[PDB]
C-alpha cells in the first residue's frame, strides 16, 4: 500500500532489470512470455537512476519486458511502470 | 461442418482519405503518398507523358487518421509521419532501391482504437522539421522533438505533454515562425460551461477559440501562450509561409468567411467567401471549404481553396512591411469535390476526389493575365451583400490523367449476363452526378463505366431479358421538373426589380451547367430525388426511365412474377415520403407496382399502394412478394387496384433493412439487432418468429450459405457467419443462433455473394467495399493446409508487424474476437520480407521459401 | 511533523528546532521561517511532502521575493555534503521559482552565477547538465541584456580559466535564448580591437556553442562562420588557434551537411598549413580533417592532395597531441569519397606504417585505440591484404603488447571483411604468426583467443592443412599448471568446432572430445565450464552416433556435475545434457534420465535467468524423451508431500510436461488428484492448473471443456482461495486461447465466475477482475457490456459500485469497440438520446 | 481511473453516460473512414461538411441537462 506505479508518460528510456528480477514482468510479476519492451519516463531514468532496476531498484543487467498477457490487454500502454515508495525520500537507501 | 476461411483482396481500395506530395525518392522528382484507408500507396507522376504510376502499395492493417510529410534542415529527402489508430506514432522513409517503407521510428503513448482522448486524429509538423505534434479530438496533445545524429540518421525524443481538459480540437497546424521556437495553432472549444448550464445559455454563448502552443527549446516544454475567440466558427486552418518569405500568421476557413490572423499587433483581415451567380442551391445553406493546398516559389506563393460546390479559388496575400493588409481571391476553374489537393513543381495538380475517380491536371495559365475579376478584403460591401461568381469550363487546367476509383460501391451482383464463360461483376457505385454502373472483368480488374443520374441504391436483374432495373435516390437534391421550375422562378423574379435583364435571364435559362463537373443543384433538408432506370448490361444504353416526386425516395426494388396473373413480369419499387434523417420523421411510403412490357424494356405503371412506413425491403416469394415496412413484415399479393396483404408479422425489433428467403425460412435483417428467422406456415397464413441472435449487429448486406447458415456484414467493417442449431423446430421459439465466424476487414462491406469467379475452380464468398475494394473468402480443403496457413499467420504476425504499430490480431478483432478466418493479405507479405527472415520462417515451416511462395500462389490460382 | 535531519543540515536548519510563536517573529523573519520549513520538506521528505512543498513555494514565489529565497538556496548548493538527488531537487525548485520571478531576479544574477558557473566544469555529467539547466532558466527569467551586462566585464579577465568559464556560460545562454539573439554581440566581440583576449573569448564562445548544440546549428552556421572567419589571420597566435578549433567544432557539429557555409575558410587554412607551426598548425590540421568529409568528391581529392604533403611531414612529430591529431585527420581523409584507394596505397601507406607502427605506440592506450581504429578504417577502403601484409610479420616480436596490438587490428579487419582478399603466402604468414603469438603469451589475453577464432572462421575450409598443428598446440596447452590457459584452449575449441567440422577432420575432433572427457574431474570451476562448453560444441558438430566417448558413457559422467554450485558450470552442464536429450536420447536409460530429472528440478528456482531457461529446455527435452507417465506420477507425489515453496518447481515441471507431451496425458491424473477432499492438495491442483494454462497458451484450446467441471466446482465456495485460484485459472485460459473460437466454453465459465464479483477480500476480488478482463478480451466487450448494463443503474448503491467498476475496466479496455454495442436509449421530453446517424440506410 | 474521460461512478447520471457515449461515437465516426463515407452518402453533403456538423454536435449532443 506504500508502493505505486509512476504512471507518467513514458519516453525513449528503455526499462532495465537486475539479476534478481531478470525474467519478471513489471506489472504482474510473471515469467511466462516476455513480449514488448518496457519504456519509462525521463524522470525515472535520471542521475543515479540510470540503468536501475524497475521493480526493486538494483544494478540492472538486462532490459525489462512486459509479458504477453499484459501486451494482449494493452497494459504496456499505461504509464511509466517504475515502482516508487511513498514512505521514503530520494536519499534514503 | 467447421467453416475455416481465407481472406484475399483481389482489387484493392481505390478511394483516398489523405494525400501528400514531396521528394520521397530523395531526388528532384516529386512523388505522392496517399492513404486509401488501411493501405498506404506511393505514386510517381511522369512530367513527360503526364500520367500517374503506382510504385508501391502496402497493407498497414490499421486506420490512418492523419498523414503528413516533413524534412529536416538541409535534408535531401522527406520522411512520412503517420497518425494511426494504434497508440503509436510512426515515422518512415522510402528507400527506392528496395521499394519499401522503412520504419525509422515508432513511439508508443496510448491505447489502440479511434479513441476520443488518445492522440492520433490530428497531426501537425513544424515547417523546418524540428518537431511534430500528434493530437486527439479532446484533451490530450503530444509533441515530439526531431533531430539528427552524427551519421545523419533521424532521431526522436520523449513526448512533451500539452493537454487541456474539457477541450475539443477542430484542427491543428504548425506555424512557420522561421527558426524561432516552434508553434502550433489549434482550433479549440471548451464544453465545461455548456455542460453545467441546464438552461442552454452556455451552449450558444461558448465560442470557438484559436490558441497557440509554443515549444520552448531552451526550457524544453510546451506552453499555451495566446488564445483568442473568433466570431465565426471555422472548420480548418492553413499555414502561410513565414520568416524569410511571408508572415507567420495562420488562415482560418469558416462558414462564409476566410480570415487571416497573426499573433501580436496584426489585425484580423477577414474576407467573405464568394458565392455563385443565381445559385440553384438553397439560400439558407452556408458555404465552407473542403480542402486546401500550398505552393511556394523563390518569388511568390499562393493557395488553392475548394468549396463544397467544387469551386477552386486562388488566394494571394498582399503584405506591406511585415504586415498583411489584403486578402485577394480569384476564381480558378471547377473540379469535383476533393479531399486533398497537391500542387507539384513541374506544373501539375493532383485532385483526389472524396468519391469517384481521381484526376491529374496540367496547369496552363495561373490566372494572372485573364480579365476575370479579382476580389479583396478591402473592397466595400454591405453586410448581407457578398461577392458573386459565374463558373465556366476548364481554361487554366487540362486533364492529363484520369485514375479509376470504384469508391463508393453501393451494390454488386456477380453474374454472366454477357454470354461468356467467366462471369462479370456488375457494380452500382459512384455518388451524385458522378455515379456509375460498371462492368468488371478479369484476365487486376478491367472496368467499363456507364454514367448515372443519381446515387444508385439497389438494382435487380430481369431473368428473361437480362436487363438491369436500377433505382437511383439522393437526398438534398432536385428532380428534373423541380429544377426547371425553380430556374423559371429565378428568371421571373430576375425580370422584376434597364431591361437587359430579360436577355440575361434568357441566357441563364438556355445555359444548363453539366451537373457532373459543376455539381448537382443541392437544396433542402428533406428534399429527395428518385429515378427508376432500365439499362442493358452489354451497351451503355438506357431503355426506359421513370421520375418520381420531389419528396419520394426509392429504397427497395424487385422484379418478380405472380401466380395471380400468368407469366407476365412485374416490377415493385418501394418509396418513402417526407423522410427526415436527423431527427427521424417520415410521413409514410408507397409501393409502385409496374407491369414492365416489351420483353424487359419499358415500364407500364399499374398502381400505387400506400403504406405506413418506408418499404425498405422487397423480395419475391412463391408467386407472392415479401415486403418489409418498418418493423412490419408482410406478404403481399397482386390486386387490380392495390397490393393487398395476406399475412403480417408485427414483432420485429426495430426496422427491416433486407429479407432473403430459402424455402419457407425468411431471414429478416434489422438495423441494430441482427437476423431474425421467421417461418411462413403455409397452412393458417401465419408468420411465426422462431430465431434471433444473441449479439446486436448493424446489418448492411446478407447472404445464405445453406438452409441453416447466414453470412452478414456490419456498418463497422465486420463480417460474420451465424448458423442455427441443427436440431431446430420452426414451431418451437426462443432458438438462438451461434456465431461460427467473425472477422474485421477494416472496410465497410455492402455486398456479399457466394459465387465461383472462374468457371471450374472452386466456390468462394466475394464481398465488396464501401471504399471501393473487392475481396474473397475461400474455404479450406484439407486441415493440413489450414495448419500451414495458421502457422504462416502466427509467424508473420511477429516477424512482419503492421507498418503503423497496430497489432494484427488486435486489429482483425476490432469489435469481436476473430473466429475461423485467416488473413491472406498478411500472408502474401512473406515475399516482401528480408532474406534472413524468409529463410528462418521457412526453416521453421520445414520447407523452402520458394515452396511457401508457390503454396501461397496456388490459392490465388484456386479462387 | 518535522522530517529527519542529518548533521550537515543543522548548519542550515538550526532555527527550525526551537519552539516559538509566529507573531513574536519579525515579518522579515517569518519569510525566512517558511522558506526554511518548505525547503526542509522538499529536501528530506516523502514524495507527497515534496509535491506539497513545491506547490506552496511556487504559488507564493512572487510574494516571498528572490532575495531571501536565493540567499538561503545558494548556501545549500555549496555544501560539500550535498547528495546528487539533493542537487536535482534544488535545480528543480530553482527552475520552478525562476519561471515565476521573471524580471525579479535581475539584481541577483551575478550572485547566482558565481555559485553556478563552477558546476559547468565538474567531472560529473549530471552536474554539468543541471548547471546548464539553471543558467538557461535564469537567462530566460532575466533579460538577455541583463545576462550580457552581468557577464560582459569578465570577457577580458586576466585568468584564462575565468575566460573559459564565462565563454561556456555564454554558450549556455545562447542555447537558451537562441543564436540570432546573441549574434550581434558575438559579431562585435569577435572583432574587438580593445583586447585580443576579448576576441579569443568570443571565438571560444562560438566553439562551445558548437560543442553544446551540435546539429541544431546548420541554420546559423553561415552567420557564425562569417563572424569568426577573420580570427585565422589575426596578429595574435592564440586567437588563430582558437579560431581553428572553433571551425573544427563547427564542422564536427555540421557533419555532414553545410560545406558551402565554409567557402571562405578554405584558402586561409590552406595558407596557414604551410605558414604556421606548433599548436596552431595542429589546430589548423584538426579543422581541415573535420572539414574534409563534407566536400564533393573531386574537390575533396584536390584539397587532400594539397594538404597531404604537410600531413606526411608532420607524421614524424615529437608532440603526442600532434600525432593524435594527424592520425584522426588521416582517418577522416581515408573514409570519404574522392580520396582514391590507389592514391592512399601509393602516397600515404608507406610513411604511415614506417612511422606509426612502432613499439612505443603500443604502450600508451589512447594511441593504441586510435591507431587500431584508424588502421581498421583504412582497411575498409584500401583492402584487407594491403594492410595485414605490412604488420603480419610483427606477430613474432618480443614485445607482447605490440603482438596484442597487431592481433587486435588483424582480428577486427578480418571480422569486418573476411578472407577473400588473402592469397597463400599471406595466409601462411597469418597462421605462423598466430601460432607463435598464442604459444608465447605471458598473460592470458582475450585478444589472442578472439583473433585466432576470427581468422580460423574467416578462412573456413581453407584451414584444414593447419588443423593437426593447431590441435597439437591446443592439446599441449590443455596440460598446464595455470588454469586460465586451459580455459582459453577450451574456448578456442568451442569457437573453432564448426570450422573443424567443415574441414572433415572427425578423428581429430573425436580425440579432442575423449581428451576433454577425462578432464571432467577438474577442480577449478571456470575452466570446467569452459571444457563443458567445448564438449557441447564437439557433440554438436560430430553426431551423437559417432561421438566419442559414446553418449551412454558420457551422460552418466555428467550426472553428478549438476550438484556443482558455479553458475558457469551449471549453465554449460545443463546445456550439454539438453543437447544429449534432444538428439542422443536413445543412448540413455530411463533410470538415468529420471535421476537427472530429479537432480535438475531444484535448479528451476535458480537466481540466474539463463540457468532457469536452460533448465526448462533440458527438462522439456528429457520429458519428450521419456513417456510422461513416470515423471508425472512422481511429480504429483512430490506436489502432495511438499508444501508452499519447492512445490512451485513441481508445478513448473507439470506445466513443462503438459507442453512437451500433450495435456491429454497430464490433465486427467492432475484433475483426479483434486477428487480427494484434502483441501491443501486441492489448492495445489488449482495452482498447477493456473500455471499449466498460463504456460501452454494457445495449446489449451482443446481442454477448456475438460476442466470446466472442476472449475464450476471450485468456483462454488469450496474454500475461498479456491475461488481465487480458479478465477486465476479462467484468466489464464482466456488469455491463452484468445482468437481460437473458444467463446462457448468461456462464456459458460463466465456465468460461474460472475456471482463471485460480490466479494470483499482484496486478493480474490483482484483475481476475479483479472479473470473478467481476460474473458473480455476472449469473448468480446459486447457480452461484458450486456452483463454490466444489467446493473449499471440499480437502487442498491453497492451493486452500482461493483458494476461501475466493471464498466470502467471494460471502457478503458476497449472504448472504440463499444461504439457498436451500446443499446438504443430513446430520447424523452427533454433530451435527444437516440443516435439518429446509425439508423441511416442506403 | 477517474481522470480517464468516459468512466463513471455510482452517482453517474443517464445524461452524463449518454453524452459521453455520443461523443465517443462522433470521434469514432471521424476516425473510421468508411463510417464517415456512409454518412456522407446518406446526406448529400461533403465529407468536410459532415465532419463540421459532427464537431458542432459535440458541444451538447444529447441536449441541455
Ligand atoms: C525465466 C524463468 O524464470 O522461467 C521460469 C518458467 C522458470 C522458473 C521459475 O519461474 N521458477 C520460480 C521463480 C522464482 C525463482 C521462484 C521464487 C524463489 C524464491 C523467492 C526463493 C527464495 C529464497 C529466499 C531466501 C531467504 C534465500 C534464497 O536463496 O532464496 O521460484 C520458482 C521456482
Ligand atoms: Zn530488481
Ligand atoms: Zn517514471
Ligand atoms: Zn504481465
Amino acid at each position: 500500500p506504500d508502493l505505486i506505479f509512476c504512471r507518467k508518460q513514458a519516453g525513449v528510456a528503455i526499462g532495465r532489470l537486475c539479476e534478481k528480477c531478470d525474467g519478471k514482468c513489471v506489472i504482474c510479476d510473471s515469467y511466462v512470455r516476455p513480449c514488448t519492451l518496457v519504456r519509462i519516463c525521463d524522470e525515472c531514468n535520471y542521475g543515479s537512476y540510470q540503468g536501475r532496476c524497475v521493480i526493486c531498484g538494483g544494478p540492472g543487467v538486462s532490459d525489462a519486458y512486459y509479458c504477453k498477457e499484459c501486451t494482449i490487454q494493452e497494459k504496456d500502454r499505461d504509464g511509466c511502470p517504475k515502482i516508487v515508495n511513498l514512505g521514503s525520500s530520494k536519499t534514503d537507501l | 461442418r467447421h467453416m475455416f476461411l481465407y481472406n484475399l483482396t483481389l482489387q484493392r481500395a481505390t478511394g483516398i482519405s489523405f494525400a501528400i506530395h514531396g521528394n520521397f525518392s530523395g531526388t528532384k522528382q516529386q512523388e505522392i503518398v496517399v492513404s486509401r484507408g488501411k493501405i498506404l500507396e506511393l505514386l510517381r507522376p511522369d512530367p513527360n507523358t503526364g500520367k500517374v504510376h503506382t510504385l508501391l502499395t502496402v497493407e498497414v492493417f490499421g486506420v490512418i487518421r492523419s498523414l503528413m510529410a516533413f524534412r529536416l534542415t538541409g535534408g535531401t529527402k522527406d520522411y512520412i509521419v503517420v497518425g494511426s489508430d494504434s497508440g503509436r506514432i510512426v515515422i518512415l522513409e522510402y528507400q527506392p532501391s528496395k521499394n519499401m517503407f522503412e520504419k525509422i521510428h515508432q513511439e508508443t503513448f496510448g491505447k489502440s482504437g479511434c479513441r476520443r482522448i488518445v492522440p492520433g486524429q490530428f497531426l501537425a509538423v513544424d515547417p523546418k522539421g524540428r518537431a511534430v505534434m500528434i493530437s486527439a479530438i479532446e484533451k490530450q496533445k503530444l509533441v515530439y522533438i526531431l533531430n539528427r545524429d552524427a551519421a545523419a540518421r533521424l532521431t526522436i525524443s520523449s513526448p512533451l505533454e500539452a493537454h487541456k481538459a474539457n477541450t475539443l480540437v477542430y484542427h491543428v497546424v504548425g506555424v512557420d515562425v522561421g527558426f524561432e521556437n516552434p508553434m502550433f495553432a489549434c482550433l479549440e472549444m471548451d464544453y465545461e460551461e455548456a455542460d453545467n448550464d441546464p438552461t442552454g445559455e452556455a451552449a450558444a454563448n461558448t465560442q470557438q477559440t484559436l490558441t497557440f502552443y509554443e515549444l520552448d527549446l531552451g526550457l524544453n516544454h510546451v506552453v499555451r501562450k495566446y488564445s483568442e475567440p473568433l466570431e465565426e466558427h471555422g472548420n480548418f486552418l492553413i499555414t502561410v509561409p513565414g520568416g524569410s518569405d511571408g508572415p507567420s500568421g495562420v488562415l482560418i476557413c469558416s462558414e462564409n468567411y476566410i480570415t487571416y490572423k497573426n499573433f501580436g499587433d496584426q489585425p484580423d483581415i477577414r474576407c467573405p467567401i464568394p458565392r455563385r451567380r443565381n445559385d440553384l442551391d438553397d439560400p439558407e445553406r452556408g458555404m465552407i471549404f473542403v480542402c486546401s493546398a500550398t505552393h511556394k516559389t523563390k518569388s511568390m506563393f499562393f493557395f488553392l481553396a475548394q468549396t463544397e460546390q467544387g469551386d477552386i479559388f486562388k488566394i494571394t496575400l498582399e503584405t506591406d512591411e511585415d504586415m498583411v493588409t489584403e486578402i485577394r481571391l480569384k476564381y480558378f476553374d471547377t473540379v469535383p469535390v476533393a479531399a486533398a489537393m497537391c500542387v507539384l513543381k513541374t506544373g501539375f495538380l493532383f485532385v483526389a476526389s472524396e468519391f469517384g475517380n481521381h484526376y491529374l491536371y496540367q496547369i496552363a495559365h495561373l490566372g494572372d493575365d485573364d480579365e476575370e475579376p479579382e476580389f479583396s478584403s478591402a473592397m466595400p460591401l454591405e453586410e448581407g451583400d457578398t461577392f458573386f461568381f459565374q463558373p465556366r469550363p476548364l481554361k487554366n487546367l487540362v486533364l492529363v490523367d484520369e485514375l479509376d476509383s470504384l469508391s463508393p460501391i453501393l451494390f454488386c451482383q456477380i453474374a454472366d449476363l454477357a454470354n461468356e464463360d467467366t462471369p462479370q461483376l456488375y457494380v452500382a457505385c459512384g455518388r451524385g452526378p458522378r455515379s456509375s454502373l460498371r462492368v468488371l472483368r478479369h484476365g487486376v480488374f478491367n472496368q467499363v463505366a456507364f454514367p448515372l443520374q443519381y446515387t444508385p441504391r439497389k438494382f435487380v436483374i430481369h431473368p428473361e431479358s437480362n436487363n438491369l432495373i436500377i433505382i437511383e435516390t439522393d437526398h438534398n437534391a432536385y428532380t428534373e421538373a423541380t429544377k426547371a421550375q425553380r430556374k423559371q422562378q429565378m428568371a421571373e423574379e430576375m425580370v422584376e426589380a434597364r431591361e437587359l435583364a430579360a436577355e440575361m435571364a434568357a441566357a441563364f435559362l438556355n445555359e444548363n451547367l453539366p451537373e457532373s463537373i459543376f455539381g448537382a443543384p443541392k437544396a433542402g433538408n428533406g428534399q429527395w430525388a428518385s429515378v427508376i432506370r432500365v439499362m442493358n448490361p452489354i451497351q451503355g444504353n438506357t431503355l426506359d426511365l421513370v421520375q418520381l416526386e420531389q419528396n419520394e425516395a426509392a429504397f427497395s426494388v424487385a422484379v418478380c412474377r405472380f401466380s395471380n396473373t400468368g407469366e407476365d413480369w412485374y416490377v415493385l419499387v418501394g418509396v418513402a415520403k417526407d423522410l427526415i434523417l436527423n431527427p427521424r420523421s417520415v410521413a409514410g411510403g408507397f409501393v409502385y407496382t409496374y407491369k414492365l412490357v416489351n420483353n424487359g424494356e419499358k415500364l407500364e405503371f399499374l398502381h400505387k399502394t400506400p403504406v405506413e412506413e418506408v418499404p425498405a425491403a422487397i423480395a419475391p416469394f412463391q408467386g407472392r412478394v415479401l415486403i418489409g415496412v418498418g418493423k412490419l413484415l408482410r406478404v403481399y399479393d397482386l390486386g387490380k387496384k392495390k397490393l393487398l396483404r395476406k399475412c403480417e408479422n408485427k414483432h420485429i425489433a426495430n426496422y427491416i433493412s433486407g429479407i432473403q428467403t430459402i424455402g419457407h425460412r425468411v431471414i429478416v435483417s434489422d438495423v441494430q439487432e441482427s437476423f431474425i428467422w421467421v417461418r411462413y406456415k403455409r397452412n393458417e397464413n401465419q408468420l411465426i418468429i422462431f430465431a434471433d441472435d444473441t449479439y446486436p449487429r448493424w446489418v448492411t448486406t446478407a447472404s445464405l450459405l445453406d438452409y441453416d447458415t447466414v453470412a452478414g456484414a456490419d456498418k463497422f467493417g465486420n463480417i460474420c457467419v451465424v448458423r442455427l442449431p441443427p436440431n431446430t423446430n420452426d414451431e418451437v421459439d426462443s432458438q438462438k443462433a451461434e456465431v461460427i465466424m467473425n472477422y474485421h476487414v477494416g472496410e465497410t462491406v455492402l455486398s456479399l455473394q457466394k459465387t465461383t469467379l472462374i468457371p471450374g475452380g472452386s466456390e468462394s464468398l466475394v464481398y465488396t467495399t464501401l471504399s471501393g475494394g473487392i475481396g474473397i473468402l475461400v474455404p479450406f480443403t484439407s486441415h493440413e493446409d489450414h495448419d500451414f496457413f495458421q502457422h504462416v499467420e502466427m509467424h508473420l504476425r511477429s516477424e512482419h508487424p503492421p507498418l503503423c504499430g497496430r497489432d494484427h490480431l488486435s486489429f482483425r478483432s476490432y469489435y469481436f474476437p476473430v473466429k475461423n478466418v485467416i488473413d491472406g493479405d498478411l500472408c502474401e507479405q512473406f515475399n516482401s520480407m528480408e532474406p534472413n527472415k524468409q529463410k528462418n520462417v521457412s526453416e521453421e515451416l520445414d520447407r523452402t521459401p520458394p515452396e511457401v511462395s508457390k503454396k501461397l500462389e496456388d490459392i490465388r490460382t484456386r479462387y | 511533523n518535522l522530517p529527519f535531519l542529518k548533521p550537515d543540515d543543522i548548519q542550515y536548519f538550526d532555527k527550525l528546532l526551537v519552539d516559538v510563536d509566529e507573531s513574536t517573529l519579525s515579518p522579515e523573519e517569518q519569510k525566512e521561517r517558511k522558506i526554511m520549513k518548505l525547503l526542509l520538506k522538499i529536501k528530506n521528505g516523502t514524495p507527497p511532502m515534496r509535491k506539497a512543498a513545491l506547490r506552496q513555494i511556487t504559488d507564493k514565489a512572487r510574494e516571498f521575493g528572490a532575495g531571501p529565497l536565493f540567499n538561503q538556496i545558494l548556501p545549500l548548493l555549496m555544501s560539500p555534503t550535498l547528495e546528487d538527488q539533493e542537487r536535482h531537487l534544488l535545480v528543480k525548485v530553482i527552475d520552478r521559482i525562476l519561471y515565476k520571478l521573471d524580471d525579479l531576479v535581475r539584481p541577483y544574477v551575478h550572485k547566482i552565477l558565481v555559485v553556478i558557473e563552477p558546476l559547468l566544469i565538474d567531472e560529473d555529467y549530471y552536474a554539468r547538465v543541471e548547471g546548464r539547466e539553471i543558467i538557461s532558466n535564469l537567462a530566460k527569467a532575466a533579460g538577455l541584456a541583463t545576462m550580457i551586462s552581468t557577464m560582459r566585464p569578465d570577457i577580458d579577465n586576466m585568468d584564462e580559466y575565468v575566460r573559459n568559464t564565462t565563454a561556456r556560460a555564454f554558450a549556455v545562454v545562447a542555447s537558451a535564448l537562441g543564436i540570432p539573439s546573441l549574434l550581434p554581440f558575438l559579431k562585435a566581440v569577435c572583432k574587438s580591437k580593445k583586447s585580443w583576449q576579448a576576441r579569443h573569448t568570443g571565438i571560444k564562445i562560438v566553439q562551445q556553442i558548437a560543442i553544446l548544440m551540435g546539429c541544431a546549428i546548420l541554420p546559423h552556421l553561415r552567420s557564425l562562420v562569417e563572424i569568426i572567419e577573420h580570427g585565422l589571420v589575426d596578429e595574435q597566435q592564440k586567437v588563430r588557434t582558437i579560431s581553428a578549433l572553433a571551425i573544427a567544432a563547427l564542422a564536427e557539429a555540421a557533419t555532414p551537411y553545410g560545406i558551402e557555409s565554409f567557402d571562405s575558410v578554405l584558402k586561409p587554412l590552406w595558407k596557414g598549413i604551410r605558414q604556421h607551426r606548433g599548436k596552431g598548425l595542429a589546430a589548423f590540421l584538426k579543422a581541415i580533417g573535420y572539414l574534409i568529409p563534407l566536400m564533393d568528391a573531386e574537390y575533396a581529392n584536390y584539397y587532400t592532395r594539397e594538404v597531404m604533403l604537410i600531413l606526411i611531414r608532420e607524421f614524424q612529430s615529437p608532440d603526442e597531441e600532434m600525432k593524435k591529431i594527424v592520425l584522426k585527420v588521416v582517418k577522416q581523409c581515408c573514409g570519404t569519397d574522392g580520396v582514391e584507394a590507389n592514391y592512399i596505397k601509393t602516397e600515404i601507406l608507406p610513411p604511415f606504417f614506417k612511422h606509426f607502427w612502432q613499439h612505443r605506440m603500443a604502450l600508451d592506450r589512447r594511441n593504441y585505440r586510435q591507431l587500431v581504429d584508424t588502421t581498421v578504417e583504412l582497411a575498409n577502403k584500401v583492402g584487407a591484404a594491403e594492410i595485414i601484409s605490412r604488420i603480419v610479420d610483427d606477430l613474432k616480436d618480443e614485445a607482447e603488447q605490440y603482438r596484442k596490438m597487431v592481433m587486435e587490428t588483424i582480428e577486427k579487419i578480418m571480422g569486418n571483411l573476411g578472407a577473400a582478399d588473402i592469397d597463400h603466402k599471406l595466409e601462411e604468414q597469418l597462421i605462423d604468426g598466430i601460432l607463435y603469438a598464442f604459444q608465447e603469451q605471458t598473460t592470458e589475453d582475450s585478444v589472442m583467443l578472439n583473433g585466432f577464432g576470427t581468422v580460423v572462421n574467416a578462412l573456413g575450409k581453407r584451414v584444414k592443412p593447419y588443423l593437426p598443428q593447431i590441435c597439437g598446440t591446443v592439446l599441449w596447452r590443455l596440460n598446464n599448471k595455470s588454469a586460465k590457459v586451459r580455459q582459453q584452449a577450451a574456448d578456442l575449441i568451442s569457437r573453432t568446432a564448426v570450422v573443424m567440422k567443415t574441414c572433415q577432420e572427425e578423428k581429430l575432433m573425436g580425440h579432442l572430445g575423449v581428451v576433454l572427457y577425462e578432464y571432467l574431474g577438474e577442480e577449478y570451476p571456470e575452466v570446467l565450464g569452459s571444457i563443458l562448453g567445448a564438449l557441447k560444441a564437439i557433440v554438436n558438430v560430430i553426431g551423437m552416433h559417432k561421438m566419442t566417448p559414446p553418449i551412454k558413457d558420457l551422460l552418466p559422467r555428467l550426472t553428478p556435475i549438476l550438484k556443482n554450485r558455479h553458475e558457469k558450470v551449471q549453465e554449460n552442464c545443463i546445456d550439454l545434457v539438453g543437447r544429449i536429450a534432444d538428439r542422443g536420447a536413445e543412448y540413455v536409460s530411463a533410470r538415468e534420465w529420471m535421476r537427472i530429472c530429479f537432480e535438475l528440478l531444484e535448479l528451476l528456482k535458480a537466481h540466474k535467468k539463463a540457468i532457469r531457461r536452460a533448465t526448462v529446455n533440458t527438462f522439456g527435452y528429457i520429458a519428450k524423451a521419456i513417456g510422461p507417465h513416470d515423471v508425472l506420477a512422481t511429480l504429483l507425489n512430490n506436489l502432495k508431500v511438499q508444501e508452499r515453496q519447492n512445490r512451485v518447481c513441481t508445478t513448473v515441471a507439470i506445466a513443462i510436461v503438459a507442453e512437451t507431451c500433450s495435456p491429454f496425458t497430464v490433465l486427467p491424473a492432475l484433475m483426479n488428484e483434486y477428487r480427494v477432499p484434502e483441501l491443501n492438495v486441492q489448492n495445489g491442483v488449482l495452482k498447477s492448473l493456473s500455471f499449466l494454462f498460463e504456460y501452454i497458451g494457445e495449446m489449451g484450446k482443446d481442454y477448456i471443456y475438460a476442466v470446466t467441471p472442476l472449475l464450476e466446482d471450485a468456483l462454488m465456495d469450496r474454500d475461498l482461495v479456491h475461488r481465487q485460484t480458479a478465477s486465476a485459472v479462467v484468466q489464464h485460459m482466456s488469455l491463452g486461447v484468445y482468437g481460437f473460437g473458444c467463446e462457448d466454453s468461456l462464456n459458460h465459465l463466465l456465468n460461474y465466475v460472475w456471482p463471485n464479483v460480490f466479494e470483499t477480500s482484496p486478493h480474490v476480488i483482484q483475481a476475479v477482475m483479472g479473470a473478467l478482463e481476460g474473458l473480455r478480451v476472449a469473448i468480446g466487450p459486447c457480452r461484458m457490456l450486456q452483463y454490466c448494463l444489467q446493473g449499471l443503474f440499480h437502487p442498491a448503491r453497492k451493486v452500482r459500485d461493483v458494476y461501475w467498476k466493471i464498466y470502467n475496466s471494460i471502457y478503458i479496455g476497449s472504448q472504440d469497440a463499444l461504439i457498436a454495442h451500446y443499446p438504443r436509449i430513446y430520447n424523452d421530453d427533454k433530451n435527444t438520446y437516440i443516435r439518429y446517424e446509425l439508423d441511416y440506410i442506403l | 481511473q477517474s481522470k480517464y474521460i468516459g468512466t463513471g461512478h455510482a452517482d453517474t447520471t443517464k445524461w452524463e453516460w449518454l453524452v459521453n457515449q455520443h461523443r465517443d461515437s462522433y470521434c469514432s465516426y471521424m476516425g473510421h473512414f468508411d463510417l464517415l463515407n456512409y454518412f456522407a452518402i446518406a446526406e448529400n453533403e461533403s465529407k468536410a461538411r459532415v465532419r463540421f456538423n459532427l464537431m458542432e454536435k459535440m458541444l451538447q449532443p444529447c441536449g441541455p441537462p
